[PDB]
RNA sequence: AUGUUC
RNA sequence: GCCCGGAUAGCUCAGUCGGUAGAGCAGGGGAUUGAAAAUCCCCGUGUCCUUGGUUCGAUUCCGAGUCCGGGCACCA
RNA sequence: GGCGACACACGUGCUACAAUGCCCACUACAAAGCGAUGCCACCCGGCAACGGGGAGCUAAUCGCAAAAAGGUGGGCCCAGUUCGGAUUGGGGUCUGCAACCCGACCCCAUGAAGCCGGAAUCGCUAGUAAUCGCGGAUCAGCCAUGCCGCGGUGAAUACG
RNA sequence: CGCCUCCUAAAAGGUAACGGAGGCGCCCAAAGGUCCCCUCAGGCGGGACGGAAAUCCGCCGGAGAGCGCAAGGGUAGAAGG
């Protein structure tokens, strides 16, 4: 069970396009931090496809911080040439993504589950990650 | 009333002496 | 005119307004006229102001009632459900805290009715 | 006039306050502020005239002609389409609110719909208080009066009353008991 | 109205019971076979049984039941 | 002036 | 999958301009009859597709899609 | 404990729809009974219930009992009302040793309802309808408004 | 298919594409001239018929109220009541 969706209560109009904001994000609110690699707009999908394996691969349980949010689904006019409307609407939501931008910060489980946590999370995607430290908190 | 007391139209169809049936 | 919490009665003879009140036991009445004599044969309208007054506070002060009648109302019933009386599952269930018959008339606490149905092919007598 | 409240508070309330608490400045003690009077119903253009029937008796009943507040629009309105008036109002600080109330209080009050109790708890937390209502003839000068009439009403009050501390203070001062 | 001046109604054994308690002490609570008798103070709280004709229905006796009896607080009869 | 079942 | 037109109670269907919702049937129950069918009698069970708007107010003006029907998709 | 269980459908009885309905001081008149360990006169405490107490008849003189429906004067002005009972609280009662479920009441306070019921289905040709009552059995004491029994009043009407 | 507010639009001003989200073809005698007058939305609570919401008073809170009807700017030294 659990088949819903998630995206700003309702709409928020449907329009935007892109950049690169060559990365961003600060210290942290949690422990063993998850640091990104690649710069792009992300899919609800790729997200889920990660915490998954981790979690159950986190039997008794798991846990990690989840920094970001949804912003704009997308277009992609299904077939033919190209004019108006906004297909690809309720199709796929993207979160704002900066190069190396932070994404998460584990706990409870040390570099036994926490190590791989990131080393499998990243794997789940094309890009990869590293741990936390201090920086400032 | 018919089914009502404190008079006679009831004390009759019921059977109840009380302060309403002695004499002196 | 206020022998108690707003005594609206006014527009006749004592033998006209009187006990049509709420907490009303005609007894003390023949006492306003017994112990004293504030008779009945006096048209409220002119109900001698002397009578008027002495009668007013007559049963206004000291004499608890009307509102206090409501008092016990709760005590009896309410005191029964705050406790463990069966008659308690009566008043508190729209059941007439009187203890009489069964399946024959409700119009005591709750009232009227809502129906359901009957065994498919259920007759009448 | 020169009766109750007058040589009352102004010769008696003061000489009490004194030790019956530690006060300082005069114009900064359990003084006073204003006497507020207001009313509302729920009906509008029932014919538009009945509305003025109240308009008739009421105001003058107290002994004062106030300002009006009737109508808003022939709209649905959630709590009734009623044209949408509200009621009326006015206030005072002169001896109109002096002897006027002396009577309505020691008199109209106790002839209440259930004596042996007073509401000194419908308090706010300062010189702000409120008590609704629904009577008429209970008034001293207006005993009975206008059966053909009939309706509800309400009142508000204002004083320094750092809190109902100065409020209730007036309470027992000259009546105004505690509901118990 | 509560009629029957005095002598109202009680049993024999049951009393031998209370007195024990109001003698040797409050001790332990108890239980009962049938039913039918008026209430008093000296016995309250000291709950016991009241095997209603069908199944046990004891009452943690209290005071609300001032000087009433067992008639009112003797529940039974199906429902719901 | 009009009317069906065991 | 373009557009026009389409989701009332059990369901067969109304509702020219918004603010006191229907009927036909329906079924409920009384009054029938030997029993039963044809009655006479009286009622209430609808969030009028969820969701999102104006307006104080929306079943009736406004979109979204789940779906519903008509037309819809030719030389090439 | 329990057939004297509750959400609703038919019956058959007692009453409000009250202003020929209202009440009282008082004042007038039937039959059938039925009386034993039975009907209790009658004075009264008691506003009362009850009960005390005590005679008859030893039994058709002694009991039920007086009346009721009336007379009258004296007293409201269709209001859903000097209407009305649901009802709800209690105070005493009383047979039963004892009455919470359910007792039968002396007595205090309560105002559902409701201006006569759709469609219908009910007796009865003379006292006939209709009405106000009194006594029978049963139960030890009972909600028997039962069916049993007797009368002071007493209409209509029927082409066919 | 004529026009109305913002986006696109790359900070003067312009700026295009079967690109996103909204609009008008009316109304006014008073919704208009003119002069003295407020405050707001509203959070609190005190408080009949007042469950948000009947309504009223003290506190705070300057515009988010609000100013024919879209959006936007202006605006409480108000057009605005």
């Amino acid at each position: 069970m659990l088949m819903p969706r998630r995206m700003k209560y309702r709409k928020q109009q449907r329009g935007r396009l892109k950049g690169a904001t060559k990365g961003g994000d600060y210290v942290a609110f949690g422990d063993f931090g998850l640091v990104a690699l690649e710069p792009a707009w992300i899919t609800a999908q790729q997200i889920e496809a990660a915490r998954v394996a981790m979690v159950r691969h986190f039997r008794r349980g798991g846990k990690i911080f989840i920094r970001i949010f949804p912003d704009k689904p997308y277009t992609k006019k299904p077939l033919e040439v190209r004019m108006g409307k906004g297909k690809g609407n309720v199709e796929g939501y993207v979160a704002v993504v900066k190069p190396g931008r932070v994404m998460f910060e584990v706990a409870g489980v040390t570099e036994e589950q926490a190590m791989e946590a990131l080393r499998i999370a990243g794997h789940k995607l094309p890009i990869k990650t590293k741990i936390v430290r201090r920086d400032a908190y | 009333g018919k089914g009502d007391r404190r008079t006679r139209r009831g004390k009759i169809w019921r059977g109840t002496y009380g302060k309403y049936r002695p004499r002196k | 005119a206020r022998i108690a919490g707003v005594e609206i009665p006014r527009n006749k003879r004592v033998d006209v307004a009187l006990t049509y009140i709420y907490g009303i036991g005609k007894a003390r009445a023949k006492e306003a006229l017994e112990k004293t004599g504030i008779n009945p044969a006096t048209r409220v309208k002119d109900l001698t102001e002397a009578e008027v007054v002495r009668l007013r506070e007559y049963v206004e002060n000291t004499w608890k009632l009307e509102g206090e009648l409501r008092a016990e109302v709760a005590a009896n019933i309410k005191r029964l459900m705050d406790i463990g009386c069966y008659r308690g599952l009566r008043h508190r269930r729209g059941l007439p805290v009187r203890g009489q018959r069964t399946r024959t008339n409700a119009r005591t606490r709750k009232g009227p009715r809502k129906t359901v149905a009957g065994k498919k092919k259920a007759p009448r007598k | 006039l020169d009766l109750a409240l007058k040589r009352k508070y102004y010769e008696e309330v003061r000489p009490e306050l004194i030790r019956r608490f530690g006060y300082q400045n005069v114009w900064e003690v359990p003084r006073l502020e204003k006497v507020v009077i207001n009313q509302g119903l729920g009906e509008a253009k029932e014919d538009a005239r009945i509305l003025e029937k109240a308009a008739q008796e009421l105001a003058l009943i107290t002994g004062q002609k106030p300002a009006v507040t009737r109508a808003k629009k022939s709209i649905s309105n959630f709590k009734l389409r009623k044209g949408m008036p509200i009621g009326l109002r006015v206030t005072l600080r002169r001896d109109r609110m002096w002897i006027f109330l002396e009577k309505l209080l020691n008199v109209a009050l106790p002839r209440i719909r259930d004596f042996r109790g007073l509401n000194p708890n419908s308090f706010d937390g300062r010189g702000n208080y409120n008590l609704g209502l629904r009577e008429q003839l209970i008034f001293p000068e207006i005993t009975y009066d206008m059966v053909d009439a009939l309706r509800g009403m309400d009142i508000a009050v204002v004083t320094t009353a750092e809190t109902d501390e100065e409020a209730r203070a007036l309470l027992e001062l000259l009546g105004f008991p505690f509901r118990k | 109205p509560r009629s029957l001046k005095k002598g109202v109604f009680v049993d024999d054994h049951l009393l031998e019971k209370v007195l024990e308690l109001n003698a040797k002490g409050e001790k332990r609570l108890i239980k009962t076979w049938s039913r039918r008798s008026t209430i008093v103070p000296e016995m309250v709280g000291h709950t016991i049984a009241v095997y209603n004709g069908k199944q046990h229905v004891p009452v943690y006796i209290t005071e609300n039941m001032v000087g009433h009896k067992l008639g009112e607080f003797a529940p039974t009869r199906t429902y719901r």
